[PDB]
């Protein structure tokens, strides 16, 4: 039994401490407040019979408090449970040693049928001593002078296969459209048909082409995902030199010390730092077991970022839009009320320290960007990939239409109107104008 | 069938057509609805590429009428007919620009 | 006059604030409430006329608040001053 | 008693030694030869009782000397005393050194009610030792190309809140009206709302554009003061590469040691150097205790540095300007002949090192302006923040107001005219084709 | 109400109207009350930004009359009527430049 010294009926979270929601399922008819306990000394301390050393250190001070025993809406055998940690658990601005103090050994206690992360409440303090993002979205908006619309990437078709020519010049068709950036492919870092060196030259003179061209500050986001991270920095070093704006990485794959070395690099640089989520629903595709994206979304926040991979939610499932929006607007302000509906359990305020851009991809084209303005807001970025490339027109004229389609309806909005009913009147009123716009929703109505 | 033409646009409303002037209307209106601040920019169309135009007189804070915008807009336009000229909503409590688009661009 | 937005009568300093103690002595016969305010402002803000790049950035949430004068024991004359 | 062999009643300093003026207060009824002597043992020598190690080192030699005690004009308690000091008692060019041995623990003695340090007198070899100022007066004319004329600076208001963009475009529409310079705030370095880097990158880009639009080499004063030497070099070296002519530092908060090493950087990366004189006052506002600013003064200059702030004395308070204008002497002469009135009790000489500008900022606008030039001399900067930014026309419009008031106020000066009496009549004559100058006028008279 | 438009300036009396023949006997009697020497500087105005113009004869050493100052100056303005002809006062003690500013302002 744990509860008596790892339960707290009565005690109040201090403001300095870190505060953690898990969703959890202990055997069948096991004391709730047991396995609270249990989940609670697992991620701090744990000892199998009488010890010794600790009596030299003070246990009482260094030890979690689950606070709270909530029960889950829909399942009266899964229970939210909300621990509590003192400040000094943690190092000073290390997401990774976050996640080893709150993950690392938990989830083999064979006491626990499921255990699922939900929520973390960061201690101001924690967060002003992370780095954070390098930039800041309005400091991205005002390093690319890109404002009233949301940003529009497309990832480049297919996955590989591409010579540095080809490319460079396939993401110069995809930017001189009015496109505002372009994303490699997250498993596309450095292969025997192309070597990294070769891409990031062709594509920085073709986002120079293209800026020249068009008239407007563009950029490709490079990677620098890579075996050791010394060749990521020479990489990172050498886009720099090159005049590119903008750099990519997956942090999970990468690692989360990589992420914050790259973030702390970029910041040194001054270079905008772009982050996909590869294997992100490796760890929350389950609904009831793992970590939601939301935490994860927080520590790269944390470990710093400008841009972060989501989905809408729509396009292929309407879903549960409310807690997408929930972690949309943990990505964005600086302060978030408590929402149960959007899986907010604790009133999470961020100073004064930058948000991150969401990135909306996958499964989405021309028809569903009203709605998709409307959940996002204006500050997150559209990526369609096949979409554009895949206009009968060529990828210059989808880019444009999903341009115009944008700007259209974002006009439309800021005439007052409701865009996600009469969205098919504003696509045919931009389509008025724009006859690849007028085929593209011909293609996918 | 057919070929786009790569076309120097204007910025976010640079592809569609001039916008009208009820248009206009709108949009300030919309600035004023958001509670930002009005402010005219005008250049040289040479230095587009430059990163901060021509400011007008000072951004008018606390100011909630569309018809003295559109006098400044027409003001400043015949100040400069060959300029472009640009209208940009301030947020001070985001130091950004919550929207912006060129209305007069020039000969 | 600056206490009108640099003196605060019933602010509470938040936790995350830094706060300053000053044992001041403003000129024979001035408003103790005046000068302090005038010292927090001093530390954070100073104009001598109307100003228009002010508006630009929300002073409201980034100036100091000077929150409780308190007679020091000893002296009527010296006070101190808590800003936040 | 410490008279017998720390006051000397016939000595004469040697031109090598280091001559200090304390004005000293001992307690009531107390030998003031006594106390003076007291004072120069304690920068340099004291036993509470009979000591051996003494015996092994010359004290006679490496001793300090009190030579002369002077009645002050004012208080017959306190009096002037000044102290020789033997060459060897300091560093090759340390201004650390001169403080500590100076006032590292001669404050502290009991004996004495109140002590203050009035005027030194550098030995010419200490001063060849020193690094001096990177550049110099004509140096820094040469390397701006403006003559005839004082510059005109001004402080970015508000004193904080701009992001790099915003600071950026308020720097350039402050330049780009005929202004000379505009500095940083004393106490912003690199906040959370402003990363220094997208400051500077932001602030470099407003300057060459205003330099390419007004047709003149203009500058913005970039500050280096931070947490560590290492930061501090680093932002240097990225003002170097960005191309800006200048940086400034706060020498007293900073350190001297820092302000000596960013000195001797700036020479060997020919850069010059701002200083503001940030917490001066909490060591100089007290006039009757403490250490002068002319100290100060001669300190700064020794250590290094271009610029440093002094307000006139003039626009809230007339007080006694002769000191002013001596320390001002002090700043830019070679030598100054002694003047008590002008608190210079030492004929010192500098030999042919140059001098530093003089900054007069704080409480000034227009109106002031005929005044500060009469007083100032060509030598020395104006920077009117609030003045320039509350100017109802813009900081440009004010920034140009200022310029034209200035060139016509050195214009009438050059005449031949005594500008103090008839300023309004210059000023009404400035207007006759300025009608911002008019009402800038209007707003403070 | 109104715009201050900006204006390739010439650098210490760039902003105000070309001095008058007066003004600039006013100026070399300071220069000579200074003890500095004249010097006729010309170039062309799309050099302006350069360090050093096309000196005209040699600093006069020694001269403390107006008239062959003036006689110099309009002589070297009828050489180059369509560049910037500027006057400065050298000061040998100082090393500098005591005081400069343009005379005749080219086509």
């Amino acid at each position: 039994e744990y509860r008596d010294t790892y339960w707290t009926p009565d005690y109040v979270p201090l403001d300095t401490d870190l505060l953690a929601c898990f969703k959890c399922t202990g055997q069948e008819g096991v004391p709730k407040e047991e396995v609270a306990a249990a989940v609670a000394a697992e991620s701090s301390t744990g000892t199998w019979s009488t010890v010794w050393s600790e009596l030299l250190v003070d246990l009482d001070f260094y030890k979690g408090r689950c606070y709270r025993i909530e029960d889950v809406p829909g399942d009266k055998e899964a229970f939210y449970a909300f621990i509590a940690y003192p400040l000094d658990l943690f190092e000073e601005g290390s997401v990774t040693n976050v996640l080893t103090s709150l993950v690392g050994n938990v989830f083999g206690f064979k006491a626990l049928r499921h255990l699922r992360l939900e929520d973390i409440r960061f201690p101001m303090a924690f967060i002003k001593t992370c780095p954070g993002p390098p930039n800041g979205i309005c400091v991205e908006r005002d390093r690319m002078n890109k404002y009233g619309r949301p940003l529009l990437g497309c990832t480049i078709k297919p996955k590989l296969g591409l010579s540095g020519k080809n490319y460079g010049r396939v993401v110069y068709e995809c930017l001189r459209g009015g496109l505002d950036f372009t994303k490699d492919d997250e498993n596309i870092n450095s292969q025997p048909f192309q070597r990294w060196q070769n891409r990031f030259e062709f594509v920085a003179e073709a986002v120079a082409l293209a800026q020249q061209e068009t008239g407007e500050k563009k950029g490709h986001y490079l990677n620098c995902t890579a075996a050791t991270p010394e060749e990521m920095y020479e990489r990172a070093e050498f886009a720099k030199e090159l005049g590119q704006p903008i750099i990519m990485h997956d942090y999970i794959t990468g690692g989360f010390t990589a992420n914050t070395g790259l973030s702390k690099w970029c910041r040194k640089n001054g270079m905008l730092l772009h982050i996909h989520r590869a294997m992100h629903a490796v760890i929350d595709r389950h609904p009831k077991h793992g970590i939601h994206f939301r935490v994860l979304a927080k520590c790269l926040r944390l470990s710093g970022g400008d841009q972060l991979h989501t989905g809408t939610v729509v396009g292929k499932l309407e879903g549960d839009r409310q807690t997408t929006l929930g972690f949309i607007d943990q990505l964005r302000e600086s302060f978030i009320p408590e929402d149960r509906s959007r899986g907010n359990f604790f009133d999470q305020d961020w100073g004064s320290m930058p948000g991150v851009f969401a990135v909306a991809s996958g499964g989405i084209h021309v028809w569903h960007m009203p709605a998709l303005v409307a959940i996002f807001g204006d500050d997150s970025v559209l990526q369609f990939g096949g979409g554009t490339h895949g206009h009968p027109w060529g990828s210059a004229a989808g880019a444009a239409a999903n341009r115009v389609a944008l700007e259209a309806c974002v006009k439309a909005r800021n005439a007052g109107r409701e865009i996600e009913k009469e969205s098919r009147d504003i696509l045919m009123e931009a389509a008025k104008h724009s006859p690849e716009l007028a085929i593209a929703l011909e293609t996918w109505k | 069938v057919g070929d786009y033409q790569t076309v120097a646009t204007l910025e976010t409303f640079g592809f569609l057509p001039p916008m009208t002037q009820d248009e206009i209307y709108d949009q300030i209106a919309y600035i004023i609805a958001q509670g930002w601040s009005p402010l005219i920019e005008h250049v040289h169309p040479s230095r587009s590429m430059a990163t901060y135009w021509s400011y007008w007189k000072l951004p008018f804070f606390g100011e909630k009428d569309l018809g003295v915008i559109v006098s400044e807009l027409e003001a400043c336009h015949r100040a400069y007919p060959d300029h472009h000229v640009r209208l940009v909503g301030y947020d001070a409590y985001t130091q950004s620009q919550g929207a912006c688009f060129v209305v007069f661009e020039g000969r």
